[PDB]
């Protein structure tokens, strides 16, 4: 990045600046226009590789990613303001200040040209998310939350640093990628296990595996005004892809102790999906479908070779679109009916028929109905860990069973009637209620036409 | 009754640890003046007796 | 097969006073009447019934819970059980996989991918 | 926002009479096969003094029923058991499971002796000695 | 175009006529009309392009690169040399993966032009490809050190395995 | 449930099941008296045990082949095309916001909308009124006086008394 953090730097000081009321359309305006030039000098070639200016940048040469890094801050003013207008603009002047400096590390990283600078910024963030989940919410069970949410993610990330500056100096640098030329191999021995296991553990408490995925269904079930941070923790959980910068090299020859991550993760893919079919809540219903597949892809970093790559690049903005859009399905229809228990929404299809189609074309991208940007990241998957072993077919095979089974269960709970109550429940879905529900499914079936754009190196 | 009891029973358990051996620690440093300095004598023998410290 | 389901009995005269228990869903009943109607409400009622159907799954299990017994401890018969069972196969294959894929060959010359 | 009677308690003999119905009119008067006594098995924090489980059960068809809502469908006021399985579970058959349905299966698994054998057409059985010989006998000439 | 060696196929070989009869045929009814309909919009136009399409033209070149350095070199702290035979070695394996999207073609070109018999006939793609496909995943894949692609840190070493391990140690040759 | 009634909701059910198992019209027809003469056996006697035996072994023989899958009156609680009319639903007063230019049409319709909610906005003077009178404390099924003793209005109004009609 020369100037992409300059100019979104500048956003800042432009909203406190601003007058009254028009701080909404002050900010909605500009930050649309750092996406011709977040496209502008980026997505260039391409053949070994793209360094970028310094110290400051690799460009994010083979994983993209950093698009939908840049769509978000013009996509949750314009969902958050539906309960938000009633507090005090000296506070509405804040949350979108810190919003904005949630971008801004985000844009260092996934580039950060170094490992050092990547947990500086990898670290970064955390502080900004935790003034959103304990300030802005609703009632209570936001405070142990606002703790799980910590305590996890701090306790693995610091046996980082003590690995990270034992490579600086034992092997030259790190502070390249482009000095990781001269590698030496990582052979089986007893100190050699906890390099791998510190280095790679504090990955796998955001991106959770079965275990330790104890935090994920309380940030998310008790969550801000209208998804307003839980769309951008859902890119912060796939914003731990560094895995991918990691291991790929650094200890290259480990997949020894491979096995107590691909079981756990295998079996457990299979259950965390089944274990959600009698949720009551509805917010959480989607928050473990966001456990299940993701945690696909830690089955498909650690089983190396391509033909994954290709497809656990694409699996990473699969649910990018779609677990937001998904969020956004769910911060509407909470501002009618002030209950998030899915049996009382019933009732429902004959009031909106318009978002009809919103619900189905978010659930037919679970079903995955091939030329979509899903099934071609599932079926590389499946035709990558075929290979690993033949028998890994099955549990996978029963992961596409229950998933179909699971997404309609909450398409067809609205195809019911008679409502029995309810005198509220008039708003007939308003032109801001469709234009943030818009823009998900608009790119997201149109990169299925030329999807060379999502893929690795690879 | 699995994935709230036993991935719940070990990690905050370290909560109800931790706070269980933080009560040993004010509620016996109550006062005695007396009782803080035949704690000092302790500390200044176990360090002759122990290990390195002398030599 | 899954149930009985016991859709006749007896009575006449088994406690024959058990009547008015009507009176208790008809209180309910007038009093929800006299709530559903009303010419400005614009909103739900409370009705506590799933209040306390969410609460007290959602959380109050883990207040509850002491591990007394042996059938909450028959957890690792489920929770660990069958991850033992999966490692068991995976490295069987992968093992008489390899060795096979060494010493021998068994795929063919067109295989590229892989 | 409710408080007083917000959920259960560490029962389920807390004094069972004062439960339902404090609020949470499962029983009547402690006497209604309903009392919140049914803690059935302790020692699993499963379901407490809890206005609750082991009530009977298996489903809510949603028939006639011509009081009100009854039902699944028209929302009465404070009947709700254990559900989830409940929108999509119903009552008694006909019969009884005399399982013939494996049996039904089972008239091929006695003609899985006949998967033993051939089909040939020409020609019949001829199933006594070695005059049969399936195959050719002798050479050119 | 193309060249046809690149992309061979035997002539046509139609046959025709073949009436015999004066049943009512048809097909003198469908070539001599229709044939006529599609002519105006498409030829006249196709032409009104191709005149104002020569109006001006428009270039662009080849595109050949300089090779200089090869394999071994060079010592090993070195980065400058070592990155060259990186960059030398990168352009080797995406163009040896569509040499193999060729000769697959090139088995997709007689099995539809023949189709009846198929596999007596045509005598060479399944000897031709095998040969090929069978010296690829030797030596020029890492199999199965692909994921890094691990250019020239271990494309050698399957290549010292098929030095240090095979034609000595086969005991004897 | 009483015991006067007991026998009548299984005597509708009797010939109910009867005419599914037959084939021409006469046959259950014939079978009509035939059917009634067992069931006009006990006609005048006690109420006890005495009598409860035609009962107690009524569930041998209806129970004991009882309808291989009847005829169901295909607007019923069961049975196919019950239900059916749902993509019309009627959504009765789904009428509150339109941004007019769509409340153009139907001006007598509209017109004829405020009348009608004098009665569902005024009535509560009166109806809730002896509502804390007629109820004593909390007794059975809650009617109200059924002309509520000058004018029933209604206490179901208007979502009883204007429903939804079908089509
Ligand atoms: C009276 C009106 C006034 C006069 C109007 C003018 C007259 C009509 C215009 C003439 C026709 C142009 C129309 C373009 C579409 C058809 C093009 C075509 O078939 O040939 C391909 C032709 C290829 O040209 P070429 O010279 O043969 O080769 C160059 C390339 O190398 C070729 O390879 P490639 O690099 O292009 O790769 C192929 C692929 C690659 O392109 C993509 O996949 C990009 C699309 C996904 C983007 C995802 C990234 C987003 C992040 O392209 C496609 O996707 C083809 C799908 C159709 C176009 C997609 C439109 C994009 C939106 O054109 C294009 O691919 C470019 C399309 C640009 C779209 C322009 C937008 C048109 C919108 C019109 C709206 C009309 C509404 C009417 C209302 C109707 C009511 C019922
Ligand atoms: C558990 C604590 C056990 C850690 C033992 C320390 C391992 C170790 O000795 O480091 C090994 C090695 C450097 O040590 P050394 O043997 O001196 O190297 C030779 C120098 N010529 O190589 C290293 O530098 C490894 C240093 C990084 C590993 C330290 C962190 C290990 C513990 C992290 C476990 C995973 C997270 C669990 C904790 C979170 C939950 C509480």
């Amino acid at each position: 990045m020369l100037k992409y953090i300059i100019p979104t730097i500048m956003l800042m000081p432009l909203t406190w600046l601003s007058k009254n009321n028009m701080i909404w359309v002050n900010s909605t305006a500009h930050s649309l226009l750092i996406s011709f030039t977040s496209l502008l000098l980026m997505n260039q070639f391409g053949d070994n590789s793209l360094n970028f200016s310094l110290l400051f940048f690799s460009d994010s040469l083979s994983t993209p990613l950093l698009i939908l890094t840049m769509w978000l801050l013009p996509l949750m003013l314009m969902a958050s303001q539906h309960h938000l207008s009633k507090e005090n603009l000296t506070r509405k002047k804040l949350f979108i200040t810190m919003l904005i400096s949630l971008q801004l590390f985000l844009i260092m990283t996934f580039t950060a040209m170094e490992l050092i600078l990547f947990y500086i910024l990898f670290e970064a963030t955390l502080v900004p998310t935790l003034i959103i989940i304990t300030r802005w919410g609703n009632q209570t069970e936001r405070l142990n939350a606002g703790l799980y949410f910590l305590f996890y993610t701090l306790a693995g990330s610091l046996p980082l640093l003590v690995a990270l500056i034992y490579i600086q100096n034992t092997v030259g640098s790190l502070n390249f990628l482009m000095l990781q030329y001269w590698v030496q191999p990582v052979h089986n021995s007893w100190s050699n296990v906890f390099m791998w296991l510190a280095c790679m553990m504090a990955f796998m408490v955001k991106m959770p595996l079965y275990g330790l995925h104890l935090w994920l269904p309380k940030a998310h079930v008790e969550a801000p005004i209208a998804g307003s941070m839980v769309l951008a923790a859902v890119l912060l959980k796939l914003g731990g892809y560094g895995m991918l910068r990691i291991t790929l090299i650094l200890n290259p020859m480990t997949d020894f102790m491979a096995y107590p991550f691909i079981m756990l993760s295998l079996w457990g893919m299979i259950m965390t999906s089944s274990i959600c079919l009698r949720q009551t809540d509805l917010k959480s219903l989607i928050a473990y479908s966001s456990v299940s597949h993701m945690a696909l892809v830690i089955v498909a970093i650690l089983i190396q070779t391509p033909w994954s790559y290709m497809g656990a690049t694409a699996l990473m903005i699969a649910h990018g679109l779609t677990s937001s859009m998904l969020f956004c399905l769910a911060n509407s229809n909470y501002e009618r009916i002030h209950s998030r228990t899915m049996i009382l929404a019933r009732g429902l299809q004959t009031l909106l028929p318009l978002m009809a189609t919103w619900w189905l074309l978010a659930s037919l991208t679970n079903l995955a109905l091939p030329p979509t940007i899903n099934l071609i990241g599932e079926l590389f998957v499946v035709m990558s860990t075929f290979s690993w072993s033949n028998i890994t077919i099955i549990l996978m095979g029963v992961n596409m069973v229950i998933t179909a089974l699971y997404s309609l269960y909450m398409l067809i709970m609205t195809q019911r009637g008679k409502y029995t109550y309810h005198i509220n429940n008039i708003s007939p879905s308003f032109t801001r209620e469709n234009a943030l529900m818009s823009l998900h499914i608009l790119p997201l079936l149109l990169l299925t036409l030329n999807p060379k754009i999502i893929l690795g190196p690879l | 009754l699995l994935d709230l009891i036993w991935l719940e029973a070990i990690l905050p358990k370290t909560i109800s640890l931790a706070q269980m051996k933080a009560s040993t620690l004010v509620t016996n440093q109550k006062g005695l003046i007396k009782l803080y300095f035949l704690s000092f004598l302790i500390t200044i023998l176990i360090s002759m007796i122990l290990f390195n410290f002398h030599e | 097969t899954t149930l009985d389901p016991a859709e006749y009995d007896i009575s006449s005269e088994t406690r024959k006073a058990q009547a008015e228990r009507l009176a208790i869903r008809s209180r309910l009943k007038r009093e929800y009447q006299l709530q559903y109607y009303d010419p400005s409400r614009r909103g739900v009622i409370e009705d506590p019934a799933l209040v306390r159907w969410t609460y007290a799954r959602s959380a109050n299990i883990y207040p509850n819970f002491r591990p007394n017994t042996k059938t909450s401890l028959l957890g690792a018969l489920f929770g660990i059980g069958p991850l033992v069972f999966w490692y068991y196969v995976f490295k069987t294959d992968r093992d008489r996989k390899e060795k096979l894929i060494q010493e021998g060959k068994l795929d063919r010359t067109f295989n590229i991918s892989y | 926002a409710s408080h007083i009677t917000k959920d259960m308690l560490p029962g389920p003999y807390p004094k069972t009479p004062e439960e339902r119905a404090a609020a949470a009119k499962k029983y009547n008067m402690r006497v209604e096969d309903y009392e919140p006594y049914p803690d059935d098995g302790t020692g699993y924090g499963d379901y407490p003094k809890l206005p609750d489980r082991s009530q009977q059960e298996r489903d809510p068809w949603y028939d006639w029923d011509h009081p009100d809502l009854r039902l699944n469908w028209g929302e009465p006021m404070h009947w709700d058991l254990d559900m989830y399985i409940r929108n999509r579970v119903d009552t008694s058959p006909t019969p009884v499971n005399w399982n013939l349905m494996c049996k039904h299966l089972f008239g091929f698994v006695a003609f899985m002796l006949f998967m033993f054998w051939v089909g040939e057409t020409y020609p019949a059985y001829q199933p006594v000695g070695p005059k049969q010989y399936p195959y050719n006998n002798l050479y050119l000439e | 175009s193309w060249d046809k060696d690149v992309y061979p196929e035997p002539p046509r070989r139609t046959p025709a006529p073949s009436p015999q009869t004066s049943l009512p045929n048809p097909i003198t009814y469908l070539t001599k009309a229709f044939d006529l309909l599609v002519d105006r919009p498409v030829t006249l136009v196709r032409e009104f392009i191709e005149r104002q399409h020569a109006k001006n033209k428009y270039y662009y070149y080849h595109r050949e690169f300089r090779r200089v350095p090869d394999i071994t070199e060079c010592q090993e702290k070195d980065v400058l040399c070592m990155f060259e035979a990186e960059m030398q070695w990168r352009r080797d394996y995406k163009v040896d993966q569509e040499i193999v999207n060729i000769i697959q073609e090139r088995l997709k070109a007689c099995q539809q032009r023949e189709g009846e018999s198929h596999r007596q006939n045509c005598a060479k793609e399944l000897e031709q490809f095998t040969q090929v496909v069978k010296a690829y995943q030797d030596r020029y894949h890492d199999l199965g050190a692909h994921y890094s692609a691990r250019k020239c840190l271990a494309k050698q070493k399957q290549r010292m395995l098929a030095e240090r391990k095979a034609a000595k140690e086969a005991a004897a040759a | 449930l009483t015991h006067q009634q007991k026998v009548l909701r299984l005597y509708k059910r009797a010939l109910r099941h009867l005419e599914s198992w037959c084939i021409h019209r006469d046959k259950y027809r014939y079978f009509a008296c035939l059917l009634r003469a067992r069931f006009d056996e006990h006609k005048n006697e006690k109420d006890m045990v005495k009598a409860t035996q035609l009962l107690r072994e009524a569930e041998e023989e209806f129970w004991h082949g009882q309808h291989p899958q009847p005829y169901i009156f295909p607007e019923s609680p069961g049975g196919t095309s019950y239900e059916r009319y749902e993509c019309y639903k009627v959504p009765e007063w789904c009428l509150d916001d339109w941004h007019p230019s769509e409340k153009a049409m139907y001006p007598d319709y509209f017109a004829k909308r405020e009348q009608w909610k004098k009665l569902r906005r005024e009535s509560w003077e009166r109806e809730v009124k002896q509502l804390q009178e007629e109820t004593p404390v909390g007794g059975p099924r809650t009617e109200a006086l059924p002309p509520a003793r000058k004018q029933g209005d209604l206490p179901p109004l208007w979502w009883h008394i204007v429903t939804r009609p079908r089509e």
